[PDB]
């Protein structure tokens, strides 16, 4: 569903999703 | 060790997530949270453009600011996993703005150095409170 | 803004509790957590003697070190309530040492400036790992 | 048994407490 990146390194709030 | 960690020495950074959430809620300012690693070249390249971008540096004054080299305990801050660099926004209502996403479909909160204009737009989106 | 906040500029302070727990577990060093407030004159009086006590400054290097101006989300760090200054110890098994207390029955983890000897002895207690 | 008022009140771990005894 869109462009991708590989430029990452892998390791009481509400949330609003897209 | 300074809180800035090279992201913006003139900015007022907060030490802990707990304190940042308190500041956001009590000041009605959105919280911007930058996850990074010292050993990550992607983190370092983004840091460089972030620190040098005058628009970002100025707009950042309207936020509570947190940068982390270690993940919080809040799973809402990693809706598509734990990777760096990752910039998350939290609304003063203490609702994580998981709807403020960057360019990439596979890493929804990652930014690359060329994505500063989109970051600015997303900071402005954060300032339109829920 | 530095992490030391006047408690020991030559020591290595950790930024967040979550990271401090990780560093304690992996280094097998116990964690000492100092809770204080800038506006608290008692915090300031204890900070002064802590900073300048050579024995404490030396022994502190055997700990993961955290000082906070805002409470964590861990209720184990306030067995008898939330006040400052307050010094808690955590074992690297990630067990809070609620059994390592200061002189006062009413505020079990408070220390006054005259209590450096007991503080030192408690640090030694915390180094006897579970 | 001393008490202190040299404080300001604030507005995944286990915990270890001392071993127990019968109250006087
Ligand atoms: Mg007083």
């Amino acid at each position: 569903d869109g462009p991708t990146t590989d430029e990452v390194t892998l390791q009481s709030t509400a949330v609003r999703y897209p | 060790q300074t809180l800035s960690r090279g992201w913006g020495d003139q900015l007022i950074w907060t030490q802990t997530y707990e304190e940042a959430l308190y500041k956001s809620k009590t000041s009605n300012k959105p919280l911007m949270i930058i996850h990074h690693l010292d050993e990550c070249p992607h983190s370092q390249a983004l840091k460089k453009v972030f620190a040098e971008n005058k628009e970002i540096q100025k707009l950042a004054e309207q936020f509570v600011l947190l940068n982390l080299v270690y993940e919080t305990t809040d799973k809402h801050l990693s809706p598509d996993g734990q990777y760096v660099p990752r910039i998350m926004f939290v609304d003063p209502s203490l609702t994580v703005r998981a709807d403020i996403t960057g360019r990439y479909s596979n890493r929804l909160y990652a930014y690359e150095p060329a994505d500063t204009a989109l970051l600015l737009d997303n900071m402005k989106k954060a300032l339109k409170l829920l």
